[PDB]
């Protein structure tokens, strides 16, 4: 019902890091990354796992973004070094249970709009 | 490669009894799919978690169907609201998402 | 001599999952089984290569209790010689093992309505895993030609699978915590022996 609250900020400049980060609720779930363009197709980011606090990444996002883990409020921070034009992409926290694919996202955080200003 | 191709991107019906959305995948899926609702200006929210299993929330008269390559949805009562993008997704080898299906009222 | 620590195992609130399995090891205690014996709890007691009886008046040389949580169907996976996924990739008892697992239906208490995922699986690996070890690595797994890079992608997954425990099934899913009591390592002094 209720969403996975996130924080993360918004209307960064070129070049810069945007640090955002969802609280969960408690458990084993594993947190995944879901990048979506705005009216574009959704993709996916990464994951990590709180509990294990292991980094997966995607091919296309490998070194661009880092994710972190906050164990004391159970929060698990994205941080995006690299900014680009086309890279104003809304960024959504997916809660889903821990498999060898991400799994169905149950459910879903708030999402966080980010632009990017040149 | 797996690209979950949705054949009627542009699919529209007018509310009525019976709606069909389609989804379709390049290799063969072993009855992994999951449809999200992500309405206008909205964040996603599952809709069935297994194939054709719907949700723990309230998806009343909202049916998952078929397995293999070909993947259908069809829902009874077609309300305004519950018109939105719903985005099938195949998890069965790796997260791949469909383009997407919008849903209008033509 | 001492009191047995053998409560804290069976009574621990928490047992890890099965592909990290918690071992304590024993010593200074007292083999008082009569109490795990008569108890009517254990679903399955079925010991390897010693009578259930037996344990109340022997000395064991070491101790060494591995405790996890497996699932409702096919909890006897732990039994040697039997082969599954759980048994290959997250804990694999010796076929030579000299032991007794005993394991009890847990439903009440390590099942949440909903589902509790906290207990995980690693269903994928490169290989079957060694006998009585611990792989805890959780790297991307890799089932193309194409190497993942340590990233998961198209035929990379990740290993580890999360249980589904829900107190509405029944047999067929819930959580039956084993604790497999392995013992007499006959390389040292016993410190554990029967009452007298
Ligand atoms: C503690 O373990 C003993 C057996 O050693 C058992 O009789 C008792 O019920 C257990 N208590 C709890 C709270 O689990």
């Amino acid at each position: 019902q209720v969403q996975l609250v996130q924080s993360g900020a918004e209307m960064k400049n070129f070049g810069s890091s945007v640090k955002v980060s969802c609280k969960a609720s408690g458990g084993t779930f594993s947190i995944n990354w879901v990048r979506q363009a705005p009216g574009l197709g959704l993709e996916y980011m990464g994951r990590i796992i709180p509990a294990l606090d292991r980094a997966i990444y995607t091919q296309k996002f490998q070194g661009r973004v880092t994710i972190t883990a906050d164990k004391s409020t159970s929060t698990v921070y994205m941080e995006l070094s690299g900014l680009r034009s086309e890279d104003t992409a809304v960024y959504y926290c997916a809660r889903s249970v821990v498999g060898p694919t991400p799994n169905y996202f149950d459910p879903w955080g708030q999402g966080t709009l980010v632009t990017v200003s040149s | 490669e797996i690209v979950m191709t949705q054949s009627p991107a542009t699919l529209s019906v007018s509310p009525g009894e019976r709606a069909t959305l389609s989804c379709r995948a390049s290799q063969s899926v072993s009855s992994d799919l999951a449809w999200y609702q992500q309405k206008r200006g909205q964040a996603p929210r599952l809709l069935i978690y297994g194939a054709s299993t719907r949700a723990t929330g309230i998806p009343a008269r909202f049916s998952g169907s078929g397995s293999g390559t070909e993947f259908t949805l069809t829902i009874s009562s077609l309300q305004s609201e519950d018109f939105a993008v719903y985005y099938c997704q195949q998890y069965n080898n790796f997260i791949a998402f469909g383009q997407g299906t919008r849903l209008e009222i033509k | 001599t001492n009191l047995c620590p053998f409560g804290e195992v069976f009574n621990a609130t928490r047992f890890a999952s099965v592909y990290a399995w918690n071992r304590k090891r024993i010593s200074n205690c007292v083999a008082d089984y009569s109490v795990l014996y008569n108890s009517a709890s254990f679903s399955t007691f079925k010991c390897y290569g010693v009578s259930p009886t037996k344990l109340n008046d022997l000395c064991f040389t070491n101790v060494y209790a591995d405790s996890f949580v497996i699932r409702g169907d096919e909890v006897r996976q732990i039994a040697p010689g039997q082969t599954g996924k759980i048994a290959d990739y997250n804990y694999k008892l010796p076929d030579d093992f000299t032991g007794c697992v005993i394991a009890w239906n847990s439903n009440n208490l390590d099942s949440k309505v909903g589902g509790n995922y906290n207990y995980l699986y690693r269903l994928f690996r490169k290989s079957n895993l060694k006998p009585f070890e611990r792989d805890i690595s959780t790297e991307i797994y890799q089932a193309g030609s194409t190497p993942c890079n340590g990233v998961e992608g198209f035929n990379c997954y990740f290993p580890l699978q999360s249980y589904g425990f829900q107190p509405t099934n029944g047999v067929g899913y819930q959580p039956y915590r084993v604790v497999v009591l392995s013992f007499e390592l006959l390389h040292a002094p016993a410190t554990v022996c029967g009452p007298k």
